[PDB]
């Protein structure tokens, strides 16, 4: 089978930068090469077909190049909505193959997370489990550290977090740490604190509430 | 408009057989040049081509996955059907159907997928289907509120706000597989604090694998 | 612009990036040309046997006929010796005047003889020369002012009344563009053709129509292009082995109205830069599916025209931007560069070479030249032709001075007689 | 005479009603041509550096060389003063004769100088002009009387000793006819060729054979037709599809009846056509049974396997025939026949149609435009004016002159008369 | 050298014994040629409206422009009687001198008028003729000294800037050989081309490249032969019957490095003697097994290219050393000879005939000529051209003799006066 090799795998660039992605085939495939753009949660979308033909609808800042083995996807000026994973695909031989993928994020100015904390609802507490939620909203870069202090005690193995994909407009991230613990242990403690460390914060910001 | 939609199970038990149905419009497989292909994509991983069927009932399959694949067309119903036997958890992926036309000019015949279906997520697990529990994340100069979609299987869940009226400042997080083996996510939204007593906020949860619709007031 | 992709899978190169112009019609214009005739001025020249003007017309009238068929006593005594003395004196003076008269008579007759030379001997010759020079000039002016007419009569004579391409004698550049601006075509085609007048001429005909002594008429037959600016490409093929197979559908291909037009005769397509001009007359119409034959021979969508062989085979095909090499069996192949340094040795298989890096390729003992070999420059020197005209000048002033001097002497002669008469009466 | 049937069944047109002439042999004649040479006349011309006669032969001899390499006391006292007066008188009369003599002397020398101008200055130049005019005339006369020889050497020079067609310089019409009436063929063939001399010249060759300075020789090679007056026809084909598969007959070209079988000429260059007459060359022709003609009405004809080219996809084009045009409009492609007076007059649906050049002027398959008829265009005209030769002769006032010379001699006659008078009064 | 085998088994003839020369490259040389220019001499000729030198240059510049755009009281009384008579004598002598004076005046004026004729009337015409002859000579010498340039511009004009073959005006023999000994080829090839200059010229091109008023430049493109001296052969075929078959692979065949090259267009090969010159551009490469097609059509080692027919068929093919005949069905064929007429009648099958014994072959009503028919000789006679120059001579010597006599008479006229004066300054007994 024909193997496709994209480079790089990961890529960071500011808005306006000229981004240049490379694809390489295990054998010469003429101009039988396609470029796709896949934004988070959505299906892939055609960008460039036949190595260099631009699909109608796609903005002109996208351009394909190459023939034979080495091909090139290009964005003349990267933009907030160009955040996606870009795939190259060959249409030469029978089992059609895609490349490993090239994720392209966007580098912007450091923005501090707005932190919120949420006590568990009375409704959830009835069923014998309490969930404590901490919201880090609209920040950059992605790297942030969240710690849970239940009555000034660091927790472990009882929280899970997930981060949103980069925004298509302000290019920020958002994160939610969820502290799961039983109704028994939840009401044996008074002070619930979410402590946030980030580059945008001079000192760590701690949001907290008291049960009742 | 050229549109594609994939139907099928959201959850398949191991060793059982998966059957997906691609319903299309805006074109016909009665027309020459028109082809329909199947592309799947394991969570967080690369695309994978599976099968293709043409106007003249030509059929192509992924070589390593050939024995387990079967594609067929019914042009009188505008439907392409894919069949994958002996499903494994390692076959859990998002399954897309896509139209493929060929680049005709200049001595070329380069097939390309110009139109894609939204994609349906097929999960493979011996675990059973469970509907979600929805709890409100109560707010406290702009504050944040949301609702908690806890303990559901399998993926996916879709959250909206005020039946799609509220879009700006809404964040829905990717589901997290809890230690209990069930999924869980939260959907939050930032709103002006002055409107906390004048505006109503309701999160609409939809877990289609369990036919569960839930609406939740947050105060 | 123009590039070349090589498909190893079917051993073949395609030359992409051309723009078409497919002839589907003829434009015919009727050109006419009058003769600048010569009226032969009859007069005696230098040689009576030499009638150039006539012999020139006869030559022409013949050519026109040939084409037409293709369709105190002491004092007294003293005073006596005085009279006798002056008598003898006057007798010699008389003798003198008779000499001068005879002198002047001989001179007078010689002045007459000089004039009669000029009038009877010299003058007629200078007129006979004026006639021959006139005759000559006329002939040369015939050959100059009918240059174009004469070139055309040679062309039709040589080619039996039908020529191609259309020469610059048959149809000048300004006339051709004129005709182009009159064809029932778009401004884009008018622009195209006006820019490729050479090709247009090479696809045109000139058909003798009517030929008379004083006027010539002939149809010019120009090409009309039914479509232009559609992608063309030229396909080359070489053998492919493991049995052997070779694609036999070499030649030019153009996208024509939703289908592919295929021109299998090489002579039917003209090429200038990125521009191709093909002739639909004997062309094959194919579906767009033929193009998979470029990637797969056993393509399920079109049965590819191939030619097999149960035995190994080796050759080289020279493409537009390089060369395909099929080196199979025990044959040894090699690519060298424009300096003849060996840069590559080929093993069993089908390879491709660019004319940028390779200059020659060597299949077995047979040598292929991937590029034109630049050679020795030659130079033919010329020198200015000079015409030496040295005019004939006469000493008018000096002469007139002598004649005025003669008249002064005559005047003084008359004065002296007026004196002599004065002393007598 | 010439018509055209269209078979929808196999999408194809045939052009019936032609008459054949198949070349199967060569007739060779050896033509020879002598040179009207120029003998260079040695004499002093106008310019000593200008040897036209020589420079013209050299030019020629060279061209020939290049080709060669391709192979009473009171009374007394008064009477005293009388004698004295007449003495003085005679002294002036003497001076007079001396003045006139000097006059005549100068005039004489100027008459000598005048003649010597004519003889030493003028006359030699007028002879040098006669030499140059003679030289020029000869050169031009060389170029005229060797017109054919000179055209032929150019032809052989241009084409490296082998030309086609046979020009009117290489072989004149009466010579061609002469050769025709000597060929080993029937009277009908001789008549045919005599009527199509143009085509005959275009199927002929001229091969340089022997070239020396004073004579040129070359074989002319004319075609011989083994048969004539047999039915020919030209086959056109266009694609044919269903309404799916497509087929196209691949045996386009001319067809002639040859000795009970059909001769097939698939290369267009091999057949010449003039009116209802066709002239083909059997050299690279295919022999087919008469059953091939059944392929025009039936493709799956069991008596001869028809040569076709298939396609698994709809396809559309137009082929322009002799009396019209075939149109193959299949699929979603739009075809239309138009007219120069009514624009679009017909839209073709899926299938194979035929159009006559009588009513339709153009046909349009998709975006490609086919011209069913030649588009007649702008007439051009190159005007000419008469060339004139101005010869104004030189005339001398002979009579007027002679009248004055006669007056001069008359004055001389009276001069001798007046002296005869004077001598007679002295004693003779 | 050249022979020909006939294979009845496959109804086809092969022409053995040729030697190859396959073009696989191009050699390009840039020829440049200067104009022998003519400077127009400004002076009045015979006709003022006739500017030959100018009209000739214009013609040339025009051709050049067109190409550019493709890119005792008794004693006393007696002694009076005497005095009166000698008075009268002298009066008549005076009248005599006045008569002569007038004569000489008229004569003098008529000499003046003769000169003014020669100077004002005759001389200018003789100069105008000198000028026209100079003009003419120049033009003719323009056409002679640019013969080659002028032929080349005609060629490019006729053929729109690309001619073939390469004429002897475009490239002379000594130049062609010059170019040949500079080509990147072996001495055998240099030698080969040097011997077949004709063929080489016919496989060559001449491509106009730069054209200015005073100089012309054009690339000549000569062929390069990648291989030479390999066995060639030309294959002929005719129909074969019992259903029918005909081999469709007619044409030339040359051994190309371990394989056979096949040239299916007749146009691509030139032949001179035993020598063949082909062009690889549109050639097919075949295995050496195709030669087994000459003996067996159903040869299991290479599938032969054939054309079938379900019906009886008959024709004739004329080969190089003879002619094949296919006489099947109810058709009657016969080979004849220009001396004995019909010498053989063919029955059903495939025969072959040699051009040595047969002169024509006759299938049905159609007549094939196995040999060129020799025809009527033609002859165009010429006459020597003669130039008649009859010079103009003046009786110089005789003239001078008459002028010397006139000087003798004046000379002696001054003597008689000098004498007469001498009789006046003296007197005595
Ligand atoms: C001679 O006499 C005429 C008339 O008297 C006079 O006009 C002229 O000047 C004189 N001299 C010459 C040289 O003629
Ligand atoms: C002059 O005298 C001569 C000799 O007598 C005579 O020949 C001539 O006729 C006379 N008249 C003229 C005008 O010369
Ligand atoms: C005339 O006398 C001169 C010298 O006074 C002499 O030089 C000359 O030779 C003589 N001419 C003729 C023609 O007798």
């Amino acid at each position: 089978d024909i193997q496709m090799t994209q480079s790089p795998s990961s890529l960071s660039a500011s808005v306006g930068d000229r981004v240049t992605i490379t694809c390489r085939a295990s054998q010469s495939i003429s101009s039988y090469l396609n470029w796709y753009q896949q934004k988070p949660g959505k299906a892939p979308k055609l960008l460039i077909y036949a190595a260099s033909s631009l699909q109608s609808g796609v903005p002109s800042r996208f351009s394909g190049s190459g023939s034979g083995t080495d091909f090139t996807l290009t964005i003349s000026s990267l933009q907030p909505e160009d955040f996606a994973t870009y795939y190259c695909q060959q249409s030469y031989s029978t089992p059609y193959t895609f490349g490993g993928g090239t994720k392209v994020e966007i580098k912007r100015t450091v923005a501090a997370p707005s932190v919120f904390i949420f006590p568990p609802s009375d409704e959830q507490l009835k069923s014998g489990t309490a969930s404590v939620v901490c919201l880090l909203n609209n920040f950059y870069p992605r790297e942030a550290k969240v710690q849970w202090k239940v009555d000034n005690a660091l927790q472990s193995g009882n929280s899970q977090e997930s981060v949103t994909e980069q925004d298509s407009k302000d290019s920020t991230y958002s994160l939610s740490s969820t502290l799961t613990l039983s109704k028994a242990d939840y009401e044996k403690h008074k002070v619930y604190a979410c402590e946030v460390t980030h580059q945008g914060l001079s000192s760590p910001v701690t949001k907290s509430f008291n049960r009742g | 408009q050229v549109t594609l939609r994939e139907s099928g199970p959201a959850l398949v038990k191991p060793t059982q057989t998966l059957t997906l149905t691609c319903t299309f419009s805006g074109f016909s497989l009665s027309t020459s040049g028109m082809c329909v292909s199947w592309i799947r994509q394991p969570p967080g991983k690369a695309l994978e081509w599976l099968a293709r069927i043409d106007w003249d009932d030509d059929k192509y399959y992924s070589t390593s996955l050939k024995t387990r694949l079967t594609i067929s067309k019914d042009t009188s119903k505008n439907q392409v059907v894919l069949t994958m036997t002996n499903m494994d958890p390692v076959d859990t992926a998002t399954y897309y159907c896509a139209r493929a036309t060929n680049y005709d000019s200049s001595g070329y015949y380069s097939l390309y997928f110009d139109y894609w279906g939204q994609g349906t997520l097929v999960t493979v697990s011996s675990a059973s289907t469970k509907g979600p529990s929805v709890f409100p994340l109560a707010p406290s100069g702009t504050a944040a509120l949301g609702c908690l979609v806890k303990d559901y299987f399998p993926e996916p869940v879709t959250v909206s706000w005020n039946s799609g009226a509220l879009t700006s400042g809404v964040h829905t997080f990717p589901a997290v597989l809890q230690s209990s083996g069930l999924y869980s996510l939260s959907s939050v939204v930032t709103v002006p604090s002055s409107s906390l007593g004048t505006q109503t906020y309701i999160c609409n949860v939809n877990h289609k694998p369990s036919n569960t619709k839930v609406d939740k007031k947050v105060e | 612009n123009i590039t070349e992709e090589f498909y190893q899978s079917t051993c073949s190169a395609v030359s992409k990036g051309y723009l078409s112009a497919l002839r589907t019609g003829w434009y015919t214009s009727v050109i006419t040309i009058e003769l600048s005739n010569i009226k032969e001025n009859k007069c005696n020249g230098t040689d009576a046997k030499v009638k150039l003007i006539k012999q020139e017309l006869d030559k022409y009238k013949n050519a026109v006929t040939e084409l037409q068929l293709l369709m105190a006593v002491s004092k007294v005594l003293h005073l006596e010796g005085e009279v006798n003395k002056i008598k003898s004196a006057l007798l010699s003076t008389n003798k003198a005047v008779v000499s001068l008269s005879n002198g002047v008579s001989v001179l007078t007759s010689k002045v007459l003889d000089l004039k009669n030379y000029i009038d009877k001997q010299l003058l007629p010759i200078v007129n006979k020369q004026s006639c021959s020079i006139s005759n000559i000039e006329t002939v040369i002016e015939f050959q100059q002012k009918n240059n174009r007419l004469l070139e055309i009569t040679r062309e039709f004579s040589v080619n039996a009344g039908v020529t191609t391409p259309v020469s610059t004698y048959m149809l000048t550049n300004s006339e051709l563009l004129s005709l182009i601006n009159d064809m029932p075509i778009t401004n884009d085609q008018k622009k195209l053709m006006s820019n490729n007048v050479q090709i247009v001429r090479q696809q045109s005909y000139s058909i003798m129509s009517i030929i008379k002594e004083e006027v010539l008429a002939y149809v010019v037959q120009l090409p009309l292009y039914g479509v232009i600016d559609t992608p063309c490409w030229k396909l080359h093929t070489s053998p492919l082995c493991t049995i052997c197979l070779t694609r036999t559908d070499r030649g030019w291909y153009c996208d024509n109205a939703g289908s592919v037009s295929f021109f299998p005769q090489a002579e039917t397509c003209k090429v200038q830069s990125n521009r191709v001009f093909c002739d639909t007359m004997n062309s094959l119409t194919l579906p767009s599916e033929v193009n998979l034959c470029n990637v797969d021979i056993f393509n399920p969508k079109y049965d590819c025209k191939i030619m097999t062989s149960k035995t190994d085979v080796s050759s080289s095909v020279i493409t537009s931007l390089g060369a395909i090499v099929s080196c199979y069996g025990k044959t040894k192949c090699t690519a060298s560069n424009k300096n003849r340094g060996i840069i590559k040795t080929f093993s069993n298989g089908c390879d491709y070479v660019s004319n940028k890096g390779v200059d020659t390729v060597s299949v077995g003992n047979t040598l292929y030249y991937v590029n034109k070999q630049e050679g020795k420059s030659l130079y033919v020197k010329g020198e200015p032709i000079i015409n030496f005209y040295d005019p004939l000048v006469f000493p008018s002033d000096e002469f007139d001075a002598s004649i005025s001097q003669v008249n002064e002497k005559i005047n003084q002669s008359l004065a002296f007689i007026r004196k002599s008469d004065e002393l007598l009466g």
